[PDB]
C-alpha cells in the first residue's frame, strides 16, 4: 500500500497472509469467504513468464494477523492447502484477465475476534455499489513505496472507483469486462494504491442496506504505484462469481 | 461460504457487532451519496 495507514485491530478481519514455505516469503494477501475457501489473485500462484508455479506443498495461509513478521502467538491461525483452483481461462498470457483463483484449507479455521469471512455480492448489491465515485478499502502487506518498504503493520487505503473510460485512457494493456480501476484522479489532490505485494487482497465496500462488508474486487495488476494520471486495477468478483459458486459446489466447502 | 458469503459474514467482531465504527468507515459511506 502507497499513502495509507495502519490499520487498527480487527478492522479486516478476512485478510490472510499467502506465506511461502521457503525461502519463507510473503508472497501475497488473500480473503477468508468460509471457515475453509480462501480467495486470491491467480497470478500469485502461476505466472510463467516469472519462473511462477506454485503446489499446495509450497504453501501456507497465515489468518488473523496484524504484524507482517511477528509470529502472532495466540492470535493468528497457520493452514495448509488441501487444494489450489485457478480460473481455467485465467490470461496470464496477455493481460491477467481473469486474474482469480480459489484455495481449499486442509481443515477449517476457527472464527474470533480477528478471524471473520467477508461476504461475495449479489447482483444487486454489486448493481447499487459497484459505481465511479463510489469508494471502496484495500488492505495489505506490500511495498510503501513503487522502488525505493515493507509496512510493520497491516496497510489500509479508502479509493474511489473510477469511470470505465477514463480507465482505458490510462494504459495501453487491454481491458476487459473482468476488470474495474481505482483511484484518485490529478487534480483531485489525494493519493493512494495498492503496489507489488498487495495482490490477492481484497477490494471491499461496506453496504449501506445492511451494514455488512463485500469483497468487490481482487488487487491485480497496475503500472508502477500511486503515479499521477494512472490506476489500479482489480478482478471484478460478481462477474466471477458462477466459477466460485461452481468451484465450492463441486469440491465442497 | 460465497454468496454475500457465510450467514454473520461481513460483521466484525470488534466493531459491527459491539455497534462500534472504524476511523474512517464513514469516509466509504458518505461516498454512497452519504450511508444509510
Ligand atoms: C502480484 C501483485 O502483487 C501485483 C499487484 C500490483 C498492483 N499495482 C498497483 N499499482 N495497484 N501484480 C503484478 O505485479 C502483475 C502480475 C504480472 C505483471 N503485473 C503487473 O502489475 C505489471 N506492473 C503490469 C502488467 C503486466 C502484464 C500484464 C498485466 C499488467
Ligand atoms: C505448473 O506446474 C504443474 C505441476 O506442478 C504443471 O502441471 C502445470 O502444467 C504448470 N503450469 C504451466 C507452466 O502452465
Amino acid at each position: 500500500i502507497v499513502e495509507g495507514s495502519d490499520a487498527e485491530i480487527g478492522m479486516s478481519p478476512w485478510q490472510v497472509m499467502l506465506f511461502r514455505k521457503s525461502p519463507q516469503e510473503l508472497l501475497c494477501g488473500a480473503s477468508l469467504i468460509s471457515d475453509r475457501w480462501v480467495l486470491t489473485a491467480a497470478h500469485c500462484l502461476l505466472y510463467p513468464p516469472w519462473d511462477k508455479n506454485f503446489t499446495e506443498n509450497d504453501l501456507l495461509v497465515r489468518i488473523g494477523k496484524h504484524s507482517r513478521t511477528r509470529y502472532e502467538r495466540n492470535i493468528e491461525k497457520i493452514s495448509m492447502l488441501e487444494k489450489i483452483y485457478i480460473h481455467p481461462r485465467y490470461n496470464w498470457r496477455e493481460n491477467l484477465d481473469r486474474d482469480i483463483a480459489l484455495m481449499k484449507l486442509k481443515k477449517p479455521v476457527a472464527f474470533s475476534d480477528y478471524i471473520h469471512p467477508v461476504c461475495l455480492p449479489d447482483r444487486e448489491t454489486a448493481a447499487s455499489l459497484l459505481q465511479a465515485g463510489y469508494k471502496g478499502r484495500v488492505t495489505g502487506w506490500g511495498n510503501l513505496k513503487e522502488t525505493w518498504g515493507q509496512p510493520s503493520v497491516l496497510q489500509v487505503v479508502n479509493l474511489p472507483i473510477v469511470e470505465r473510460p477514463v480507465c482505458k485512457d490510462s494504459t495501453r494493456i487491454r481491458i476487459t469486462d473482468n476488470m474495474f480501476c481505482a483511484g484518485y484522479k490529478p487534480d483531485e489532490g489525494k493519493r493512494g494504491d495498492a503496489c507489488e505485494g498487495d495482490s490477492g487482497g481484497p477490494f471491499v465496500m461496506k453496504s449501506p442496506f445492511n451494514n455488512r462488508w463485500y469483497q468487490m474486487g481482487i488487487v491485480s495488476w497496475g503500472e508502477g504505484c500511486d503515479r499521477d494520471g494512472k490506476y489500479g486495477f482489480y478482478t471484478h468478483v460478481f462477474r466471477l462469481k458462477k466459477w466460485i459458486q461452481k468451484v465450492i459446489d463441486q469440491f465442497g466447502e | 461460504t460465497f454468496g454475500s458469503g457465510e450467514a454473520d459474514c461481513g460483521l466484525r467482531p470488534l466493531f459491527e457487532k459491539k455497534s462500534l465504527e472504524d476511523k474512517t468507515e464513514r469516509e466509504l459511506l458518505e461516498s454512497y451519496i452519504d450511508g444509510r
